[PDB]
RNA sequence: GACAACUCUCUCUAAGGAACUCGGCAAAAUAGCCCCGUAACUUCGGGAGAAGGGGUGCCCCCUCGGGGGUCGAAGU
RNA sequence: UUCACAUCGACGGGAAGGUUUGGCACCUCGAUGUCGGCUCUUCGCCACCUGGGGCUGUAGUAUGUUCCAAGGGUUGGGCUG
RNA sequence: CAUUGAGAGGACCUUUCCCUAGUACGAGAGGACCGGGAAGGACGCACCUCUGGUGUACCAGUUAUCGUGCCCACGGUAAACGCUGGGUAGCCAAGUGCGGAGCGGAUAACUGCUGAAAGCAUCUAAGUAGUAAGCCCACCCCAAGAUGAGUGCUCUCCUA
RNA sequence: AGAGAAGGUCACGGCGAGACGAGCCGUUUAUCAUUACGAUAGGUGUCAAGUGGAAGUGCAGUGAUGUAUGCAGCUGAGGCAUCCUAACAGACCCACAGACUUGAAC
């Protein structure tokens, strides 16, 4: 449930610790960011001498959120919190290596990025 | 000649005589430390394996739940498995916790130490 | 709105309609039968039933839940004597209601409840 | 907000003949109550 | 309002959860039966100048109905019966009064079925509830609040419109829920599972129709 | 008595956290005590409780503060 | 490129509208009062999108212009009285 | 009791993506019309199985203090919960379902077929054919105070 | 004029209905013996559910406290049973075979 001025964790290698989102891609209208949706955000703080720059306008797939998944099976999953992966405009995540858990839920739009995953859930 | 009031109980008593039938399940509280696996409708090869303490455990009927708090590379992560769900398999107690509460969730703002499994 | 609630609130906020209810059932057991408004009355039934089949049983526990409602100790005791005697056939159901003529001053409905 | 015009004498006796009919129902339960007690079988009922 | 196929009354028992091989649940409301769904009376395009079916459906104590009624049901040879209602159908020679409507010949699995009922009552609500009016400002210097708005335009037209959205009595009405699925039918218990929800808290009164879609089960117009 | 809309005095609210608005207006937050630490600047008095951090309940034991135990999700 | 009329259209002319800046002083002076937001509508069409078309200097994609069409839609912020 | 429906309203909205097909089109680069399929958005109608919010019905911890003779244990107060941690039913959404169907009717623009007035031509004068998120029926609620007060089934009209 | 038609209102017990009116359900609570229809509300008994391990008495400990008895104790706005209380007593309205004409039938 990302919002625009949300403050984001970013789960990989891409060289920016925080990201604010300021807008929801692909929903048309919708306000809610959830799980598997492009959002564009800038830098707030970067990680220093880093190919990125802070106040940078940027695409990032959210991957974590603190609102919670519903599964067929009935499942559900709830992080602790909200995180994104800078991509391109190709479904590419920028940074090389990814952080954390994510879903099968993703395998559909993004192959990379449940490819690089430590946990899949 | 089952009255109605019975039927909605009724209904769910045998939905779960059925399912303990084919998957005997466990007696599972909360503060117990406890290990899944999830027949995933994707590969074949590997049943998940899910770890971790369970924090609730919310009785209804068939649908009754099971949320399993475990930290994973940092991040915090609660799951709910409904208990009688088909595409679980195995099920079985690892350890239990010593637990005053019916529903820790003050394991939110602890330390990741008390989440820390496997 | 209110579906299924049920609680009877008798214009007066928790506090005081706890304390208002603890009142009236002491005077009830202590006097046997008393004259109130039938709001009042309704109300009073469930905590006047809930006295009686505590000391149904008689524990020091149940004793003691009952002495944590009941202002006046004597009464309690009084209770615990008497109930098992006179109630012991009875399954529930230990309170009259016979209503009467309404009161003069305001018009609000009144009611006898006897301890039955 | 204020009434513009008063009221004319007709619509005021219309409206003030409701609220005096009232008075017609209270008069029918007060006459079922007293051919109630009036022949003292009532268990739910008390007078003294 | 011409109605495809007969339909049956049942009352709502409420909802559970209903799982699938592959571990899909379905929430579903479960529909139970009483005794009863007995046609009635039967209306004619010559006699009634339409054709329908009248089909009954909770039974009843014999005192509790009035004389009218009474003598009503016994002109079909049925017992006595709570509920009347009338589906309208485009052929009735299928229909004999006294028949018996049974909800397992009427409706097989995975079909698609129309659930009409009456919703819970919420009483008199206000403009934020009733039409979704979005609410005012709570705080810096706001005193509007949960308030309506402004009702109408200046000195013209100078009164307000009709059906301008206010304040006013909500839920309480008779309500159509358009193609659901059926998921299961139970013949021990007789009763039927519906994927989703139906209007009106358990115990209410349910009408069951099979769908209708307007290019084809209808009459064209 | 009843427990509608709505107004007012209040408590709480998932995810987000000023996006509200003329303006963070109003709310929320902080808070005692002991301990460590404390800047630019200066009329050398200040700034300064700067900032920021730790400790805190109840039991025994030792010295006249320290150690050991023990409950709770949380100890001014 | 040829070609006034795909698209522009100078010099001039004929209109409609009553939303701009105005003229008038018929209007109310006692307490018939201007611009922005909030909430809440509603209507017009000179059509921004969505439905159907004609012409193109329309290969295709995308346009340009115009015809019918007002059923629905018309975001969230930084900045300003 | 059950209904017909004159009239009145609500709703008939929209975006990507995938087959068609890398097919027509073009030297290439680019890349379709038409018709099928899914996922979304907004909006509407419900609903509480799940995830929750509240829940001064309840349950537990706990501070100060006054009661119950004192320990124990409970009760009061700390406005309209002392402060916290949970919560069933209800109500609710961020949760769950469902909806937007029509080889129906008549048209606007336009495209047409037969075809005269003007032995040629012309979509028009006769007569007709396609065709729009528009118009009207169908969909959904209301509805005979529709004083034009409808139709249907049954019931009741005692005693002197 | 007596009486009280069918029905209605009131009364009385209520509600997932309700600002009030209105709506809906009840009003001796069956019989059964093979279905179902005769439990409205409260109480009582049991069940789901919540909370999370009662008091008392034992043991361990210098003590705060832990541990056993015990999925305990409290609660149970939800179900299902059972007439134990209250649905007692009752009251009011209400009964010109449907004016008049014209055809048709007999
Ligand atoms: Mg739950
Ligand atoms: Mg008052
Ligand atoms: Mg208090
Ligand atoms: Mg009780
Ligand atoms: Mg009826
Ligand atoms: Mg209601
Ligand atoms: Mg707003
Ligand atoms: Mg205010
Ligand atoms: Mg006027
Ligand atoms: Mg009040
Ligand atoms: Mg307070
Ligand atoms: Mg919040
Ligand atoms: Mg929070
Ligand atoms: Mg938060
Ligand atoms: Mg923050
Ligand atoms: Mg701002
Ligand atoms: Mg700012
Ligand atoms: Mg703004
Ligand atoms: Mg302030
Ligand atoms: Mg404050
Ligand atoms: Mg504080
Ligand atoms: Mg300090
Ligand atoms: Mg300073
Ligand atoms: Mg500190
Ligand atoms: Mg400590
Ligand atoms: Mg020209
Ligand atoms: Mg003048
Ligand atoms: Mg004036
Ligand atoms: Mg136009
Ligand atoms: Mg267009
Ligand atoms: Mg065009
Ligand atoms: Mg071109
Ligand atoms: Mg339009
Ligand atoms: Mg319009
Ligand atoms: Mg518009
Ligand atoms: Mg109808
Ligand atoms: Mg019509
Ligand atoms: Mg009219
Ligand atoms: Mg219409
Ligand atoms: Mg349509
Ligand atoms: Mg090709
Ligand atoms: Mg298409
Ligand atoms: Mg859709
Ligand atoms: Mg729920
Ligand atoms: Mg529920
Ligand atoms: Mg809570
Ligand atoms: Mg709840
Ligand atoms: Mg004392
Ligand atoms: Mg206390
Ligand atoms: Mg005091
Ligand atoms: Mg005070
Ligand atoms: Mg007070
Ligand atoms: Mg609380
Ligand atoms: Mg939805
Ligand atoms: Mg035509
Ligand atoms: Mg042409
Ligand atoms: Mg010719
Ligand atoms: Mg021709
Ligand atoms: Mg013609
Ligand atoms: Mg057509
Ligand atoms: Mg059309
Ligand atoms: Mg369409
Ligand atoms: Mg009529
Ligand atoms: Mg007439
Ligand atoms: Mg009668
Ligand atoms: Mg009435
Ligand atoms: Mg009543
Ligand atoms: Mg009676
Ligand atoms: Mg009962
Ligand atoms: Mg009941
Ligand atoms: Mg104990
Ligand atoms: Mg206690
Ligand atoms: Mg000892
Ligand atoms: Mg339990
Ligand atoms: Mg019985
Ligand atoms: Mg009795
Ligand atoms: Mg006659
Ligand atoms: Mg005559």
């Amino acid at each position: 449930m990302i919002q625009p001025q949300t403050h984001l964790n970013v789960a990989d290698n891409s060289g920016a610790r925080e990201l604010m989102c300021i807008r929801i891609i692909g929903a048309s209208n919708r306000r809610y960011a959830r799980i598997g949706d492009v959002i564009v955000a800038v830098i707030k703080e970067a990680i220093p001498n880093t190919p990125l720059e802070r106040s940078e306008v940027i695409r990032a797939v959210v991957v974590r959120t603190c609102k919670e998944l519903k599964r067929d099976n009935g499942m559900i999953i709830r992080y602790d919190d909200n995180a994104a992966v800078i991509i391109d405009q190709e479904g590419n995540p920028k940074g090389t290596r990814i952080f954390g858990a994510i879903a099968r839920e993703l395998r559909q739009k993004f192959a990379k990025i449940v490819s690089l995953a430590p946990e899949v859930l | 000649r089952v009255k109605l009031g019975d039927i909605m109980g009724i209904l769910n008593k045998k939905a779960v005589h059925a399912a303990e039938e084919l998957r005997p399940v466990p007696g599972i509280r909360t503060g117990d430390i406890v290990q899944i696996r999830l027949e995933v409708p994707e590969n074949k090869r590997r049943l998940s394996v899910y770890k971790g303490i369970v924090i609730s455990r919310q009785n209804a009927g068939i649908h009754t739940t099971i949320r399993i708090r475990r930290i994973i590379a940092g991040v915090g992560v609660e799951i709910v498995f409904p208990l009688y769900s088909p595409n679980i398999k195995e099920i079985k107690v690892v350890s239990h916790r010593k637990v005053r509460k019916a529903r820790l969730y003050y394991l939110r703002d602890k330390l990741p130490r008390l989440s820390t499994f496997k | 709105m209110k579906h299924g609630r049920k609680i009877h609130r008798l214009s007066r906020p928790a506090d005081q309609r706890r304390a208002l209810l603890r009142g009236l059932t002491t005077q009830l057991l202590k006097h046997g039968r008393i004259k109130t408004t039938r709001a009042k009355a309704s109300a009073m039934r469930k905590y006047v039933d809930k006295m009686i089949t505590l000391a149904k049983e008689g524990s020091l526990h149940k004793r003691r839940q009952a002495l944590g409602f009941i202002y006046e100790k004597q009464i309690v005791h009084a209770l615990f004597a008497e109930v098992p005697e006179r109630y012991g056939d009875r399954n529930g159901g230990y309170t009259r209601i016979i209503r009467t003529l309404p009161r003069r001053g305001d018009n609000a409905p009144m009611a006898y409840i006897e301890l039955v | 907000a204020v009434p513009k015009k008063r009221t004319s004498i007709y619509k005021k006796r219309i409206r003030k003949n409701i609220w005096k009919k009232k008075g017609y129902w209270a008069a029918l339960k007060a006459f079922s109550l007293a051919k109630s007690l009036s022949t003292g079988n009532s268990k739910s009922f008390f007078v003294r | 309002s011409v109605d495809a196929g007969i339909g049956v009354m049942g009352t709502k028992l409420g909802m559970m959860s209903f799982f699938e091989e592959d571990g899909t649940v379905v929430p579903v409301t479960v529909i139970g039966f009483k005794e009863g769904n007995i046609v009635t009376q039967v209306k004619t395009e010559s006699t009634d100048g339409y054709n329908a079916v009248q089909v009954g459906y909770e039974r009843l104590r014999d005192r509790k109905l009035t004389m009218p009624e009474r003598g009503h049901l016994n002109k079909a040879g049925v017992i006595p019966m709570r509920h009347l209602q009338e589906f309208r159908l485009v052929s009735v020679d299928d229909f004999t009064p006294s028949q018996k409507l049974l909800f397992e010949e009427l409706f097989k699995e995975g079909d698609m079925v129309d659930i009409s009922g009456t919703t819970i009552g919420k009483g008199f609500q206000g403009g934020i509830k009733r039409h979704n009016f979005k609410r005012g400002l709570m705080t810096h210097g706001s005193k509007s609040h949960r308030a309506l708005g402004s009702i109408g335009a200046g000195t013209t037209p100078g009164h307000v419109y009709k059906g301008k959205k206010m304040p006013g009595r909500m839920g309480g009405t008779k309500t159509k829920i358009r193609k659901l699925k059926i998921m299961k039918i139970d013949t021990d218990l007789r009763v039927v599972m519906i994927k989703g929800a139906v209007p009106g808290k358990p115990g209410n009164l349910l009408r069951l129709a099979p769908a209708k879609i307007v290019g084809k089960n209808i009459p064209k117009n």
